[PDB]
């Protein structure tokens, strides 16, 4: 998500008053990215929520031979995630994560060697996703 | 003693005027707004008239506004109110009310003291004494049991009318009914009272009608057949 | 710290209070940022109290903390969501105005489930239904 | 203008126990609301101002509440001084109006009405009319029906019917109900009957008189 | 009319009338159960359907809601023509907003300068609002294609793909028609 | 004591007719749900008496939002400027039961200005013969006066009748008056409802006007300068002014052209997304 003012006329009154000029182009554009935010939940959804109730295995594996043991979550690890998937979250580069930076922590030259708080700057945000790690780990729990 | 005391309540044609008169006293008369609310028996109370402190400002109820008129003399301590063009439908008991002050607005006390109120009735029926008739004890039971007796007062205008028994001595046990308007148009009641059987002879029963308007008095005795 | 503010209310015709969310901020900024200490004691109700909850989404402000999980009316961010509900115990009556109330919760996954997984058992319907739903898509734009 | 509505329009209680009336006003009257209390025949005195403040020398038993539109007054603990009639005001604004008024009795346990029939008097008969009375005396509740038959004839629109307060004493109610017809109607027929229902009663109670006998 | 009166056929080549019965007959065929199963139920799975439809008209009847994949549509075109149209309002930077003004308050020399102002910023506004429609045009026929094969595969046949034709295994659909858009009734089997 | 006005003090933002469209615009108008300084006059009373007449000078700030409900038109004007002293032009505004005159001139105000109409006892006439806003006046750059009019003369106290609201603002030096008047006989006293106020009267007067004053009037009651609410005091009534603030509006415009509705923005969240 990305506010037009301040990423244009980040705390400038004399700025504002020439974007105000442009009319309607930062409404429209806060609108577009917007509009797309809520998209990508709507993907999480319908990719993941295809089932209205959520199943959990039974505490007997028998499954005549076959052994899902490292696809079915692992009861254990912090997150009750696959073994198999937690290499995946291994190998890719979070953005960021637990939403929260010391204020303080930040002020100055430095900081941005912490990129997301250089981000936090210029009024570039990053909502966080509606459906959990945890949670959508619990459909492909009951999906599978 | 905060009092107020009305007067000129009456019985009057349809078109006629009266005017009602409440005087007041205990308190700085001159200082206080004053209402005439009404009480018309099978409807409410309603608020018909208030009066500045001052004597000019005036309102009315819409009904009421060209045949009723407030005003108030705080040398005399009198507050009046002048019907014009009486209708059947103003009658109804007027009290004379002091009233809060409006400005006080959101926090209006409302009406502190209330006079006893003067009955106006507005009927074409001319003022009649009442025929008193006795209703004898009739039951068909063994004696020793309670017996039942009364007067019938019937056909009399204007209210109100008296009734006592054996001049005040006999309370208990005494019912005398709301009179109830009849089609005729005059008013009708009756007084019972409960006795023992055995009383019946023992007992003299005097039944005590007094009707002031009339101006009629009477004393019947009730007797067994 | 700053963040977007976007406010959770229910329908207008079903009611006027609201509730807000204040983005990718803590709590305690909220009666800093305005002067709670110099505002009067009507004001000073809004800044802080027990009526706060804190997500990780945000601090949302107006809205009482639920244990209970109910399906997802409004989405707040990181699982969490929000809807108007109120009790109700009255004969012949809907849930009439009565202390309504917001509420935040986790947003349940659904009614969890489980199958009685067996080595020799089998679920076989006896009877079923002919259902008709409705798909809805959009073919043209307006020709403009 | 604004118009106060009130409810119950009735009730009754037993005493000491709480009773709460409301009155609720068509639009915002802010405080602006007031309470009397009625006795029979009596004039009004007022119980409360501004909604909630006492006036002077009325009993602390009554209390008045409100917010927005809708204000209550209530009883703490209910007394037999307390059967009357309650109005709630508005003074917000003109004109001054007063809801309907409900009506409070002291709720007593049931009794059943004595009955008496009265045959005219023949002082009256000389007149045209013949008036029939039939009283219901000191029955609890309030609530009683009275039908009249001439020679087991129902009849209508020749009653009238009158209820006293309720007494001071025994917190009964007490009716008088009067049959009246011409002196050429009644010497027409024999038999002049009360009949009365009531909660009271497990079986109506008549009672009758010959018209010669 | 050729779902109701002969089958899948009518995609396939010349329609061939067949009686319904016998269609579900098939259609039944289609989800692995057999023919009997209609037959010897077929009062009151004619019924159940009947019942069914008259839900629909309900649903549809009580709220609008249903139709939020078609309102917004419209409703994104007209924000989309809406805000064209509002940027005719703005300065831009020029004097006025107004050409005629401009061009009755200034002479050609200077009043070009203060047009081109507002033409490079509208032609911008018109070309950002292009740009949107294409996308936008882009996912519409992308619906388009998804109903084209939901009418190709769902109606004209009975689909085998789980979860294209609505919950369940896929009986049948009749497309109703709407505006800028479609809108398919789905006969699903599911389950009791 | 402070009352709530709920809703009022909209006024048409501009000249500019609209139909069938909502549009905002920012201006100075009164928030919803403001206090209002609520005004009091109070006839003679017993020992303690209650009697007010109030009068005091209140700051011009923003922009007044001013609002009467009269049993009488007790109050007959206003008086804007800084000083309210001579050596300076002022606005004068004062109807006299005959007609509304407005003055600039450098008045001399006496201490206590007001106005009256004094109530004979002989005929039921109610006559306005007290007027005493100022002393003298010099050099008056402008003056204006009204059709002839009838108006509550006489002495009589309540809230029962007349609702009069006025908004008093400054534009570009322009002192702007627009006013809504509906009988609120049967409604409440300052009631509770939304009403449109329109402009009657452009006054290019550009005075720069800091605080302004109430003139209310009797004409049992004689006025000299100097006079200290001495005297007789007119009929009750009761008049509210509240502060005008930059804020956005919302206006809905009903077909009419009339404005139906209106939102706070600024009020609270709710009426922020309504803004939005």
């Amino acid at each position: 998500s990305v506010d037009c003012t301040m990423y244009i006329c980040g705390d400038s009154t004399e700025c504002s008053n020439l974007l105000l000029q442009y009319g309607s182009f930062c409404t429209q554009l806060n609108r577009a990215l917007t509009g797309i935010a809520v998209e990508q939940d709507k993907n999480t959804q319908e990719v993941f929520a295809q089932v209205k109730q959520i199943y959990k295995t039974p505490p007997i594996k028998d499954f005549g031979g076959f052994n899902f043991s490292q696809i079915l979550p692992d009861p254990s690890k912090p997150s009750k995630r696959s073994f198999i998937e937690d290499l995946l979250f291994n190998k890719v580069t979070l953005a960021d994560a637990g939403f929260i930076k010391q204020y303080g922590d930040c002020l100055g030259d430095i900081a941005a060697r912490d990129l997301i708080c250089a981000q936090k700057f210029n009024g570039l945000t990053v909502l966080p996703p509606l459906l959990t790690d945890e949670m959508i780990a619990q459909y492909t729990s009951a999906l599978l | 003693e905060v009092q107020l005391v009305e007067s000129g309540g009456g019985l009057v044609q349809p078109g006629g005027s009266l005017r009602l008169s409440c005087a007041a006293s205990g308190f700085t008369f001159s200082s206080y707004w004053m209402n005439w609310v009404r009480q018309a028996p099978g409807k409410g109370l309603e608020w018909v008239a208030n009066i500045n402190q001052d004597g000019g400002e005036k309102y009315y109820v819409d009904s009421v506004r060209g045949r009723f008129t407030i005003s108030r003399d705080n040398a005399k301590n009198s507050l009046y109110l002048q019907m014009n063009s009486l209708r059947a439908e103003d009658t109804a008991v007027y009290y004379c009310a002091r009233d809060p002050y409006d400005l006080y607005g959101d926090y209006g006390g409302t009406f502190d003291y209330w006079g006893q109120g003067t009955l106006v009735t507005v009927s074409s029926a001319s003022t009649k004494g009442p025929s008193v008739f006795p209703l004898a004890p009739s039951s068909k039971s063994t004696s020793g049991g309670t017996a039942a007796l009364g007067c019938l007062v019937k056909d009399y205008f204007p209210e109100p009318v008296t009734v006592s028994w054996n001049s005040g001595a006999l309370t208990s046990g005494v019912h005398t009914f709301p009179a109830v308007l009849q089609s005729s148009g005059l008013y009708s009641l009756s007084s019972v009272v409960t006795v023992p059987s055995s009383s019946l002879g023992t007992q003299t029963y005097i039944c005590n009608v007094n009707h002031k308007p009339s101006n009629t008095k009477v004393d019947k005795r009730v007797e067994p057949k | 710290s700053f963040g977007g503010v976007s406010v959770i209310t229910p329908g207008t015709n079903t009611s006027n209070q609201v509730a807000v969310l204040y983005q990718g901020v803590n709590c305690t900024e909220v009666p800093v940022a305005i002067h709670a200490d110099q505002l009067t004691p009507t004001w000073r109700v809004y800044s802080t109290g027990s009526n706060v909850f804190q997500t990780r989404a945000g601090c949302l402000i107006g809205a009482e903390h639920v244990n209970n999980s109910y399906e997802c009316d409004i989405p707040i961010g990181a699982g969490i969501c929000a809807s108007y509900q109120t009790q109700t115990n009255s004969p012949g009556s809907a849930g009439s105005v009565a202390s309504q109330s917001i509420i935040a919760y986790t947003m349940s996954l659904g009614a969890e489930n489980s199958v009685a997984y067996s080595n020799n058992s089998i679920a076989i319907p006896t009877n079923f239904t002919i259902s008709v739903t409705t798909e809805i898509l959009p073919v043209s734009m307006t020709k403009t | 203008d604004i118009q106060m509505t009130q409810s119950p329009s009735t009730l009754s209680a037993s005493v000491g126990d709480r009773v709460t009336i409301t009155c609720r006003a068509s639009q915002s009257i802010s405080s602006w609301l007031a309470w009397y209390q009625q006795k029979p025949r009596k004039a009004p005195k007022l119980l409360i101002y501004k909604a909630s403040t006492l006036e002077s020398g009325v009993p602390s038993r009554f209390s008045g509440s409100g917010s927005g539109t809708e204000f209550t007054l209530t009883i703490s603990s209910l007394q037999p001084d307390d059967f009357a009639t309650y109005y709630c005001q508005q003074y917000n604004s003109y004109s001054l109006t007063f809801g309907g008024g409900t009506k409070v009795e002291i709720k007593r346990t049931v009794a059943a009405p004595s009955v008496f029939i009265f045959p005219p008097s023949d002082e009256q008969l000389k007149s045209g009319t013949a008036s029939v009375v039939c009283l219901l005396n000191n029955f609890y509740p309030r609530e009683a029906k009275v039908q009249w038959k001439v020679d087991n004839a129902l009849q209508s629109g020749n009653s009238q019917e009158s209820v006293t307060e309720q007494d001071s004493k025994d917190s009964t109610y007490s009716l008088s109900s009067t049959l009246t017809l011409s002196k050429a109607d009644y010497e027409k027929h024999k038999v002049y009957a009360c009949e009365v229902t009531h909660q009271g009663l497990s079986s109506p109670v008549t009672k009758s008189f010959n018209r010669g006998e | 009319a050729g779902t109701i009166t002969s089958g899948w056929t009518f995609g396939a080549g010349a329609a061939l009338q067949i009686p319904f019965a016998m269609q579900m007959a098939y259609r039944f065929n289609g989800i692995g159960v057999t023919q009997n199963v209609l037959y010897e139920n077929q009062k009151l799975i004619a019924n159940q359907f009947n019942s069914a439809i008259g839900k629909i008209q309900d649903s549809l009847s009580s709220t609008a809601s249903a139709l939020g994949k078609l309102q917004d549509v419209v409703n994104q075109n007209a924000q989309a023509l809406n805000t064209l149209v509002k940027q005719l309002s703005s300065n831009f930077g020029a004097i006025s907003s107004v050409l005629n003004d401009i061009l009755s308050r200034l002479d050609p020399p200077e009043a070009e300068v203060q047009i081109d102002r507002l033409i490079t910023g509208r032609l911008q506004s018109l070309q950002t609002y292009v740009t949107q429609q294409l996308i936008r045009a882009a996912e519409i026929r992308a619906s388009a294609n998804l109903a084209a094969t939901k009418m190709s595969e769902c109606v004209l046949g009975q689909s085998k793909r789980v979860d294209f034709c609505g919950k369940g295994y896929h009986l049948m659909s009749f497309p109703q028609s709407a505006p800028h858009g479609v809108v398919f009734l789905h006969v699903t089997y599911v389950p009791a | 004591a402070y009352t709530n006005s709920f809703t009022r003090g909209v006024y048409y933002p501009d000249k500019v007719f609209r139909s069938s469209v909502l549009h905002s615009t920012q201006d100075l108008f009164l928030p919803f749900f403001s206090n209002v300084t609520w005004f009091h006059a109070i006839h003679v009373s017993g020992t303690n008496g209650t009697k007010r007449f109030d009068n005091p000078v209140l700051p011009f700030n923003d922009g007044v939002y001013f609002a009467s409900t009269e049993k009488s038109n007790i109050i007959r004007g206003w008086i804007f400027g800084t000083t309210l002293d001579s050596k300076t032009q002022s606005l004068l505004i004062v109807n006299n039961a005959t007609n509304v005159v407005i003055k600039v001139c450098e008045f001399q105000f006496c201490n206590d200005p007001f106005l009256g109409v004094y109530y004979h006892k002989n005929n039921k006439s109610w006559m306005e013969s007290e007027f005493r806003v100022y002393s003298s006046a010099n050099n008056c750059t402008f003056e204006y006066v009204s059709q002839p009019f009838l108006m509550d003369l006489e002495g009589k106290q309540g809230n029962f009748k007349n609702l009069r609201e006025f908004v008093f603002k400054n534009i570009d030096g322009y002192f702007k008056i627009y006013s809504k008047h509906t009988p609120i006989n049967l409604v409440r006293d300052l009631p509770q409802g939304f009403s449109a106020l329109e402009p009657l009267v452009d006054l290019p007067i550009g005075i720069n006007i800091t605080r302004f004053q109430t003139l209310l009037a009797l004409h049992r009651s004689y006025l000299t300068p100097g006079d200290s609410s001495s005297g007789w005091t007119a009929g009750a009534a009761a008049y509210y002014v509240g502060y005008l603030q930059p804020r956005t509006f919302l206006l809905k415009y009903n077909e009419n052209g009339t404005i139906t509705d209106a939102v706070d923005c600024a009020l609270d969240p709710l009426s922020e997304t309504k803004c939005t």
